[PDB]
């Protein structure tokens, strides 16, 4: 399409509408309601431009740019002076009744609606009249609301609504009192409710966590991060002020989180600003404990492990591929196990053989959108992998989105697809042990338990191929409803089957990876998504080793003396009491780790590891990609006692001391290269972002922004004296304002997003080729492996129904956002969000036993008895136990398992 | 519906028709057609932009026509008199009839059913009557508050 | 603590079979509940809600964007005088000054008795009749100041 724009002639998409293609193109028109994930509806009217019929024309008539089409031959204006006129007459209305409130608004420096004051010239108040006012609400614990400076652009109901599928936030009242929230003070219910902070173009809904520690944004120091919360690997923006982790914003990254992330990631962060936190290498003597230094401990270290017989490691999922290889390079290969229990190494396996043996291509979360049926198979996604519960959202609404597209209405105009495409959606089947956040938009839910789930799995692979393995004693009704699955799936024409490790059966993925190859089988572009726990889970899995329970066997036999056990508490993978026995018989025990964790008791070294915040590394998400997390912040730099190092650095200066008795700390680059060398699989992490040596036009990237102030007064209480601007030999990034970080710089890591004009979030579309789109020089992060040229086979192990046995209740996991990643719970503002842990009971099972809602049970596990209250469950059914996994006290690892003794206290 | 011109079969032509009455709630901007379509669905009465009209996704996104009581009601005389009857009401552009009146302090305020072309004049003074004793004639508007 | 009674649950189903999507009942629900009770209360959202299977931000939306859907509680009789251009011309002031003199409140407020709400609306549809106002149903048209007092104690 050719559009002509203030007389210069422009190549455009002719399916874009013209606010999208002119910021596309860097040029500039002010907005409020258009998002380029929302779609258009043209409510603010601030996008006006003047939209000739021809080229000559000269009267002219102003459009909203964002409710135009950019079709072929098109004549518009931005700076036209009625146009000019006109946006600024716009803002001088949203500005009669905004409040005197930016000194005292978190939003300042960071507000849209600053910006676009600024963009459209109006500086002069003539209105001299009183100003609207409303009370605010209670949002809980993320979000503060302010609603007198709302604008009324309608994106946080939009967003939290159309595109996000909440139910609690809406729009009330009337002609200029119209009124955003909810219908009464309560916390926010939506898993993805934190992106109102964003999208939100004023300072109406705030970061209330960050609003607790505020900082101006020009005063942050960024880094392009990735979150660790979870498996899915959302890029971050990780900002710090003072030593402290301050802000964690959405990085954009087009293949994977593009705008969104959840709630888990973006508020459970503050664990990294707990002050328990290890600072310095501590060696107990005794029952004393003595600070060193890097350098001694490294000395004593070496020398201890010198003398000992065998040294084991134990590696974690939450740590990075270079962190985990140090410790399999300090300890061998033969003698390091991986920190995951056997079973949970088992699934973590194959979800890894699925993925890159199985022949079926695994879509990356943004790709999942464009899926037109969607089963998920034990997964409770929307608790485990929140974003992928987002993107299924999508993908569902794509069949509204279809039925637009037959009556040639432009994908942009949102209200229009929403009103053609009434209640009808993609169908949508989920399976779990009770309800999820998925129902309400899903074609069908399947409360079963595992076996069952995975015998539906089964059943469905074999009504899809007669030569997948069939499953006998199926009741007609849940045959019917297998047969109703079955046609939805086969008339797919992009099916996508999405599982997990969560689950915590084996043969939910055999049945999913069924599933998968009967839908191949038939020349159907099927997807495989599986979701992992951890942020490094699919790492580890490449890696490999012994499971958790080897290296157990290995410290009680007692032909191991040394082990060293980086980023893990123990007691998630493993029962404590036996974690606890063979961690006391252990002659040394060294622990690697940024969390005081229950294992440092009995730990006789402990190292001041380093979190996400305060080192580099890569990691490997769900989907294959390895990812580049950067470091934010030098802890040494406030505090120079502190002693917090990589963990891979840690490992690779133990190894250096032992072997050469000297201390050689480590480059990141050499540590990828030794990764890449040695490891084939893990080749792929080499490419995942450029080494230390990149420049853009031989100067280094920027951690922090232009106007970065106080920098002659922040550490002149400590001494007058500015000490030396910390050095990063580890990336490319500078820690300094000194750098890059220009919107066309040939890159791919962004530390934040700004530009001139466009303080707010919205510079993101100055750092993207098209608005909505991938970063300009491409999106960030590589696919470690390549679809397959051939599958596997089905697997023929049909498990056997669920039976209930008397005295042995079968543990449901029932997994939670705000709850099951340890590191969240470890964080203070999740504790408000924290739900009471309620064991879940079925009505007959709870009549059995003859207790009611609330009271307490205990259960015995491991020899050890514990006691929680009851809740009703209706889902859940008989001969099952529903227990919060993840949770103070409850492994993970319980998932799957079951249970003895379980009697009313 | 009782002498079967409403419901199913009417009039033995095989052709269903229900006609329901929805009950406001009070407010002006529901007059809108595109604000009356999203306040029948049951939604704050917003109304929407055009392209698409109604006519191709209107109420539930099927086709919907919205048309005013007075023009329903001018349907029944064209298609019982017929085309050439209606035609010919009036030598003027616009053809039919029209209910129009006078308000205000006018001696007769009211509504009349007069031919298009009328004067305002006409209404005023022949229909309404003219201004009330003692008040001069200083302005009007032809067609409501807008 | 708000209950739906049976002959509002019945009367609400009943106007969800007119429709294709139950959304489309929440006005007559509002109202339904609005005749019986006086007015909406909060409670009878969160009914009305998990009644049409709808979220109750909507039905809140809908409730608060409709002026004649009460979510405040009113007097026994809703006096709703109007005070649009043609009832301006024809005189509504001295209607609204004359009903203010009798029920001692201003506009928006109930009487301390309960008896009466005052409350300007749109018109009424009713302007060659000016002025005109609205108790509870009846339409009242041709007021005078002089008649306000009289046909005040009509609604006891
Ligand atoms: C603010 C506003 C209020 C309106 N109110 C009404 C109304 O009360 N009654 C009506 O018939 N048309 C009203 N209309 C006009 C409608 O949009 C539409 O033209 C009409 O309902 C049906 O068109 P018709 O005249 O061809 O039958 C209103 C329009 C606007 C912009
Ligand atoms: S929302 Fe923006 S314009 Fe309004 S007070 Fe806050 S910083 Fe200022
Ligand atoms: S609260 Fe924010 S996002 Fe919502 S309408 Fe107001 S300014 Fe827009
Ligand atoms: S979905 Fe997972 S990776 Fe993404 S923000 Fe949430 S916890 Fe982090
Ligand atoms: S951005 Fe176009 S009208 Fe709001
Ligand atoms: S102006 Fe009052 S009834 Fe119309
Ligand atoms: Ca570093």
């Amino acid at each position: 399409a050719t559009i002509h724009v203030d007389g210069k002639e422009y190549e455009v998409n002719g399916a874009d509408n013209l606010l999208e293609a002119c910021l596309s193109l860097g040029l500039d028109i002010p907005y409020f309601c258009w998002h380029p994930a929302l779609g258009s509806v043209g409510a603010c009217r601030q996008c006006a431009v003047k939209q000739y019929q021809n080229a000559e024309d000269t009267r002219g008539r102003l459009v909203m740019s964002c409710m135009t089409p950019a079709s072929d031959g098109t004549f518009i204006s931005i700076d036209d002076e009625e146009a000019k006129q006109f946006r600024e007459s716009v803002v001088e209305w949203l500005m009669t009744n905004h409040p005197h409130d930016c000194p005292v608004c978190e939003e300042g420096g960071n507000c849209h609606l600053q910006d676009m004051t600024v963009m459209t010239g109006h500086s002069f108040r003539r209105y001299r009249f009183t100003k609207r006012t409303h009370r605010n609400q209670d949002l809980g614990p993320f979000i503060s609301h302010e609603m007198n400076r709302c604008i009324a652009c309608y994106r946080c109901v939009r967003y939290y609504k159309d595109y996000a599928g909440g139910t609690d936030l809406g729009v009330y009242g009337a002609h200029d009192n119209v009124y955003f929230g909810r219908p009464e003070d309560g916390t926010l219910e939506s898993e993805f409710s934190g992106n109102l902070v964003e999208i939100c173009p004023t300072g109406v809904f705030t970061d209330k966590t960050h609003s607790e520690r505020y900082n101006r944004k020009w005063d942050m120091q960024f880094a392009p991060s990735i979150c660790q919360q979870c498996s899915i690997g959302c890029n971050i923006s990780p900002g710090e002020r003072y030593g402290e982790l301050r802000r964690i914003e959405n990085r954009y990254n087009g293949t994977v989180n593009h705008y969104f992330l959840c709630d888990r990631g973006r508020f459970g962060y503050g664990y990294v600003n707990l002050k328990d936190r290890p600072r310095q290498p501590v060696q107990r003597r005794g029952d004393d404990f003595i600070t060193l230094n890097a350098e001694q401990a490294m000395q004593g270290a070496a020398d201890i492990l010198r003398q000992s017989k065998k040294v084991i490691g134990i590696g974690s999922p939450r740590a990075s591929v270079e962190s985990n290889f140090a410790l399999r390079e300090l300890v061998g290969e033969e003698n390091f196990y991986t920190g995951i229990a056997h079973g949970e190494q088992e699934r973590l396996q194959l979800a890894l053989k699925v993925l890159r043996e199985g022949g079926i291509y695994t879509p990356a979360l943004r790709e999942i959108e464009s899926y037109d049926a969607v089963l998920v198979l034990g997964e409770d996604v929307t608790q485990t992998g929140a974003r992928v519960a987002l993107a299924v959202r999508q993908a569902v609404k794509g069949k509204a989105r279809e039925m637009a597209a037959a009556q040639k209405v432009a994908d942009w105009q949102i209200a229009a697809i929403l009103n053609i495409g009434q209640r009808a959606k993609h169908p949508l089947f989920v399976t779990n042990v009770d309800d999820t956040r998925l129902d309400d938009i899903a074609a069908w839910t399947y409360r079963a338990p595992v076996e069952d789930q995975a015998r539906l799995g089964f059943a469905i692979a074999h009504a899809l191929d007669n030569s997948a393995p069939a499953v006998d004693g199926i009741e007609p009704e849940l045959q019917s409803k297998i047969d109703v699955i079955v046609q939805a799936l086969a008339g797919a024409k992009k099916p996508l089957i999405i599982s997990g490790t969560n689950a915590g059966s084996l043969e939910v993925i055999q049945a999913a990876a069924n599933v998968a190859k009967a839908l191949k089988g038939r020349g159907a572009d099927v997807g495989i998504t599986m979701i992992a726990r951890s942020v490094n889970s699919m790492g580890l899995g490449i890696m490999g080793g012994g499971s958790l329970e080897e290296a157990l066997t290995e410290l009680e036999t007692g032909r191991a003396d040394a082990v060293v056990v980086l980023e893990n508490d123990l007691h998630r993978h493993a029962s404590a009491t036996r974690v606890n026995a063979a961690l006391a018989k252990a002659p040394l025990v060294m622990v690697v780790d940024h969390q005081r964790t229950a294992i440092m008791e009995n730990a006789h070294l402990v190292l001041s590891a380093a979190s996400f915040a305060e080192s580099d590394g890569t990691v490997i998400n769900n989907e294959g990609r390895a990812q580049r997390f950067f470091q934010v912040y030098d802890p040494a730099y406030y505090d120079s006692k502190t002693v917090m190092l990589e963990s891979w650095r840690w490992l690779h200066s133990l190894h250096s001391t032992l072997l050469s008795r000297e201390v050689d700390w480590t480059q990141l680059d050499h540590v990828i290269d030794a990764v890449v060398a040695k490891i084939p699989e893990l080749a792929g992490i080499k490419d995942a972002a450029p080494d230390a040596t990149f420049r853009i036009r031989g100067q280094k990237l920027a951690r922090e922004p232009h106007r970065y102030s106080g920098r002659t007064a922040m550490r002149a209480n400590i001494s007058v004296h500015e000490p030396r601007q910390p050095q990063d030999i580890d990336t490319m990034f500078t820690f300094s304002m000194e750098g890059n970080n220009q919107p066309t710089a040939h890159r791919s890591q962004v530390p934040f997003a700004w530009a001139p004009g466009w303080n707010s979030p919205q510079a993101w579309n100055k750092f993207q080729d098209e608005v909505g789109g991938k970063l300009r020089f491409g999106d960030p992060g590589v696919r470690l492996f390549e679809t397959s040229e051939n599958g596997l086979d089905y697997f023929t192990s049909v498990p056997a129904r669920f039976q209930p046995q008397d005295g042995k209740w079968r543990i449901a996991p029932y997994y939670h956002l705000f709850g099951s990643d340890e590191l969240s719970q470890r964080a203070p503002v999740f504790q408000s969000r924290m739900p009471q842990p309620y064991i879940k009971l079925n009505p007959a099972d709870a009549a059995k036993l003859g207790v009611n809602a609330g009271t307490r049970v205990s259960f015995s596990y491991d020899g050890n008895t514990v006691t929680l209250p009851v809740e009703i469950a209706e889902g859940l059914t008989a001969g099952q136990v529903g227990l919060p996994m993840g949770m103070s006290g409850i492994a993970p690892v319980l998932a799957g398992a079951h249970l003895e003794d379980l009697k009313e206290a | 519906t009782e002498a079967g011109l409403l419901g199913k079969n009417i009039m033995g032509t095989g052709f269903d028709f229900e006609l329901f009455v929805h009950t406001g709630a009070g407010r002006y901007i529901c007059g809108e057609e595109t604000a009356l379509i999203n306040s029948l669905e049951g939604r704050r009465a917003n109304p929407r932009s055009k392209p698409p009209f109604p006519a191709t996704s209107g109420a539930w996104g099927k086709p919907t026509c919205v048309n005013n009581v007075e023009t329903l009601c001018n349907v029944p005389a064209i298609l019982a008199n017929g085309v050439e009857w209606y035609q010919n009401i009036s030598k003027s552009k616009d053809a039919g009839t029209k209910l129009m009146g006078f308000s205000g302090r006018v001696k007769n305020p009211g509504l009349w059913e007069l031919p298009f072309g009328t004067t305002a004049r006409e209404i005023l003074e022949d229909y309404a009557g003219g201004m009330r004793d003692g008040l001069k004639f200083k302005a009007w508007q032809p067609g409501g508050a807008g | 603590a708000f209950e739906l009674s049976a002959a509002e649950r019945e009367a609400i189903e009943h106007e969800m079979h007119h429709y294709e999507d139950p959304r489309a009942a929440s006005i007559e629900a509002l109202k339904i509940v609005q005749k019986q009770r006086g007015w909406v209360p909060d409670g009878a959202i969160h009914a009305i809600a998990d009644v049409l299977g709808i979220p109750a931000s909507d039905v809140e939306g809908v409730a608060t964007f409709y002026s004649q859907i009460f979510r405040q509680p009113v007097g026994r009789h809703v006096i709703r005088y109007c005070d649009s251009v043609v009832c301006h011309i024809n005189g509504y002031q001295g209607i609204q000054a004359a009903l203010e003199k009798k029920l001692n409140i201003k506009p928006g407020q109930t009487t301390f008795d309960g008896r009466f709400t005052l409350l300007p609306t749109c018109c009424l549809g009713n302007c060659d009749k000016g002025p005109n106002m609205m108790i509870d149903e009846d339409t009242h048209a041709h007021l005078t100041p002089e008649a306000i007092p009289e046909l005040l104690e009509r609604y006891k």
